[PDB]
């Protein structure tokens, strides 16, 4: 019961993440900053503009399948 | 440059 979110990154870059719906989003800014080689507190990560913190899920969030998350770097950062 | 391969991340 995995859905498959697209994280995309400044550079439009790509990776695609199989997350369940009670899966808490840290584990997926983790391995996202981890891939891009930089601190994970230094980005920021939105759905519909909306900030992801740590405990949110994507039920939580209303995602789906397909869904986008972007990345941005940290306002404050970070 | 060329275009990325598919990248899919398994988070279990």
């Amino acid at each position: 019961e995995y859905i498959k979110l697209k994280v995309i990154g400044q550079d439009s870059s790509e990776i695609h993440f199989k997350v369940k719906m009670t899966t808490h989003l840290k584990k997926l800014k983790e391995s996202y900053a981890q891939r891009q080689g930089v601190p994970m507190n230094s980005l920021r990560f939105l759905f519909e503009g909306q900030r992801i913190a740590d405990n949110h899920t994507p039920k939580e969030l209303g995602m789906e399948e397909e869904d986008v998350i972007e990345v941005y770097q940290e306002q404050t950062g970070g | 440059s060329g275009e990325a391969e598919e990248r899919i991340i398994v988070l279990s």
